[PDB]
């Protein structure tokens, strides 16, 4: 699911939003943890 | 002999998931690694004739 | 067929002794192999 904010360029509104569904993914595969990749 | 199948495994899988692994599986008390006393190859395949 | 022993008599039937018996090289099962009651085990060797 994801939501793009354009929306105060640091601080937060403490506004509200939903996420719409955005993708489906039939992997099937066990996930306990995860880590982000960065540049 | 080209069909593998799992006979043993640690605990039960969900739904719609799959298990491509190799990895040696413990049966008996004693530790062991590769194949051995209490240790077996998980998976087994039926020579279909 | 070694006399075909029925083991089931009847009692609680502990499977994992089978282990600390001998090194084994096979053990296939065609029901459960993490192992009920089977009301007669029928073993035989």
């Amino acid at each position: 699911y994801s939501k793009h904010t354009p929306i105060i360029g640091r601080d937060f509104p403490q506004g509200f939003s939903a996420l719409e569904p955005l993708v489906d993914l039939p992997i099937g595969i066990n996930i306990t943890r995860f880590q982000t990749l960065l540049a | 002999y080209d069909y593998w199948y799992r006979s043993l495994r640690k605990s039960k899988l969900k739904p719609f998931e799959r298990d491509i692994s190799t990895e040696i599986y413990q049966a008996g008390n004693k530790p062991c690694k590769g194949k051995g006393p209490n240790c077996y190859f998980p998976l087994e395949s039926y020579g279909f004739r | 067929y070694a006399w075909n022993r029925t083991r089931i008599s009847n009692c609680v039937a502990d499977y994992s002794v089978l282990y600390n018996f001998a090194p084994f090289f096979a053990f296939k099962c065609y029901g459960v192999s993490p192992t009920l009651c089977f009301t007669n085990v029928y073993a035989d060797s």
